[PDB]
């Protein structure tokens, strides 16, 4: 099971906010991904492995952190309104055209 | 004992004939030198090579089987047709030729003349030595194709003989970079 | 843009 | 037992070596190098720049796919109870590229096979001094046993007062080998 | 253009027992899986299946797509679809690159009415 933390989060704008994530699945991949109407899920971040940190479609305004293979972070520097969304993250195999296990999610949302 | 080194090696191969219209893929998995794991697609499955590969068996074909088999497609078809096409089988380099005399030139004397064949691609080439006019069989020998490393190989075709009065030795290239062959002609002083 | 043998994960 | 073709390509080749994390990615067709992925810029290195122009590689796949040479080279090594690599000998031989002509720019080609495992230092000597300009080499190529073969080339201009060594510095050699070349 | 996905609009609603379709049209740069993933309230999404090639077909619980490479096509079916079929379903493809870099779709809305 992959679980995210915080679940639930209220920022104001220019905070310096942190999403968690952690995977017990032993997936050498992690993703970020944020949901929003109209563009459905979009890549932010995502890592190959502990160390790893690649850059997704839209890595502007983000930042992540894999210390670890269980854990991989984003974190939003400076919180603007345009960061409200669902964010999601994924674990998965590294295996070719592989299947991405997502958490339940967290919604922010930048006051 | 930190000078113990440890490596693996993934060696995947699309072999094609007559174009694409027959593919075969194979892949192998390597630890140190030992090849363990292996799919070829004429076998449609993985297979192990050694006691090594036995723990991975089952769980490859069980999770990456239909994967690995459309790769067949989605690599090498695909890399053929969309990148190949326009460069690898595309790429003609002229060969540039000259003849040289092993030793110093004395009339009557047997000697062997070096047409030596560079700087071209691909690798399929012919060479053919002519005195006066007349193709040479007897005598003719080369080294082994080279290939330097940078998408070129060379050659060089030698023909033993015996410098006479008047005579004109000819080292004649056919090589699909050429509309025409080249010719190099020799002349005994 | 080519396509690449993917180098599959054992375990 | 060679298997038969009229092209191989192998897109893919990944090597992974520990202790060092020592990872090459490359592209081979039909013997030759297409590219490495230089896994710490994260970009493309084509043999021929011409060809990048007409097809291009993500070096991300290269990353991701190396990434599992790292997973599998342990999954393996743990596997056969820390088997190590044998070192091997390598081979080397010299040759000019083209003809050599006085005074004229040629390139000189040192072939070095039987390369195991797939770490070495291929330079140049010249009147027995080190050079270090104008030497390039290719990426490590695959052969047949699963050994390696490179080639490293030196650009310089036939004189009849230099001399040239290969120098090559394997662990399967217990002192460097020179392979020496004379115009 | 970057690889996109795009399927039918927005929300869709249907009654329990009536046949389900969901477009999805792919515009891809080399030659891409194919997937389809459903994301039930509260929950993210989840894998249904995918499909390699042309021709290939993907399918799960009933769920099932077909690889058309001619029409770059990867559209969903479900015979008979019922309440609990309720979610949002999403297209996604990656690429043959080895890149593992997988691209969702908009999403679709499904509402099977009670």
């Amino acid at each position: 099971a992959v679980t995210q933390s915080p679940r639930n989060k209220v920022a104001v704008t220019g905070e310096k906010v942190t999403l968690s994530c952690n995977q017990t699945n032993n997936h050498n991949n992690m993703y970020w991904y944020r949901q929003d109407t109209g563009h459905g899920l979009r890549l932010i971040y995502y890592s190959y492995g502990a160390g790893s940190t690649e850059k997704g479609d839209i890595p502007d305004g983000y930042k992540a952190s894999r210390p670890s293979q269980e854990n991989f972070s984003l974190t939003l520097e400076s919180a603007t309104p345009s960061q409200t969304s669902v964010y999601f993250c994924a674990s998965g195999d590294a295996s070719g055209a592989e299947t991405l296990y997502f958490g339940p999610g967290t919604r922010l949302t930048v006051l | 004992d930190s000078e113990r080194h440890f490596v693996v090696q993934f060696q995947p191969f699309c072999y094609f004939t007559n174009g694409t219209q027959r593919i075969r893929y194979v892949t192998r998995y390597i630890y140190n030198r030992e090849e363990y794991l292996r799919f070829d697609s004429d076998v449609g499955e993985y297979r192990a090579v050694t006691e090594l590969g036995r723990p991975d068996a089952e769980y490859y074909n069980k999770q990456y089987l239909e994967r690995t088999r459309a790769e067949l497609d989605t690599v090498c078809r695909y890399n053929y047709e969309e990148t190949e096409v326009p460069t690898s089988l595309r790429r003609l380099e002229q060969p540039n030729v000259v003849i040289s005399l092993s030793r110093t030139e004395a009339l009557n004397h047997h000697n062997t003349l070096v047409c030596s064949v560079t700087d071209f691609y691909p690798a399929k080439i012919k060479v053919r030595w002519f005195r006066n006019g007349q193709e040479e069989t007897v005598g003719v020998s080369s080294t082994q194709l080279i290939r330097n490393g940078d998408w070129t190989f060379q050659v060089l075709v030698m023909l033993e003989m015996t410098p006479r009065r008047g005579e004109v030795y000819t080292c004649h290239v056919e090589h699909p970079s050429l509309k025409s062959p080249i010719t190099v002609e020799w002349r005994a002083q | 843009r080519g396509g690449a043998s993917q180098y599959r994960p054992s375990q | 037992d060679d298997i038969e073709a009229d092209h191989v390509g192998s897109y893919g080749i990944v090597v992974y070596q520990s202790p060092g994390d020592i990872g090459q990615y490359t592209f081979e067709f039909d013997g030759d190098e297409l590219f490495y992925v230089d896994l710490d810029k994260k970009e493309t290195i084509w043999m021929l720049p011409e060809f990048a122009q007409l097809r291009s590689f993500d070096p991300q796949g290269g990353l991701q796919n190396i990434a599992t040479g790292k997973h599998n080279l342990g999954v393996l090594t743990k596997r056969s109870n820390s088997t190590p690599a044998t070192n091997e000998a390598p081979q080397a031989t010299v040759f000019p590229k083209s003809p050599v002509l006085l005074g004229q720019p040629n390139t000189l080609i040192c072939f070095v096979d039987n390369i195991f495992p797939p770490v070495i230092n291929i330079t140049w000597l010249r009147n027995s001094k080190s050079v270090a300009d104008g030497v390039y080499e290719t990426s490590f190529f695959v052969n047949r046993d699963y050994s390696f073969h490179k080639l490293s080339y030196l650009t310089f201009i036939p004189s009849d007062d230099d001399i040239y060594d290969c120098k090559v510095e394997h662990w399967g050699l217990e002192e460097p080998v020179l392979k020496h070349w004379e115009p | 253009s970057a690889d996109s996905v795009t399927q039918t609009g927005g929300q869709v609603a249907l009654s329990e027992e009536d046949f389900l379709t969901i477009h999805c049209n792919y515009s891809a740069s080399g030659y891409p899986a194919l997937f389809w993933y459903v994301q039930y309230p509260g929950e993210g999404p989840q894998f249904l299946f995918r499909a390699s090639r042309d021709k290939e077909k993907g399918s799960s619980r009933g769920f099932e797509a077909t690889y058309n490479k001619e029409a770059t096509s990867f559209h969903l079916q479900k015979a008979s679809v019922q309440e609990s079929d309720s979610a949002v379903y999403y297209c996604a493809l990656s690429e043959n690159y080895g890149n593992e870099k997988i691209t969702f779709g908009a999403g679709t809305k499904l509402q099977v009415v009670p």
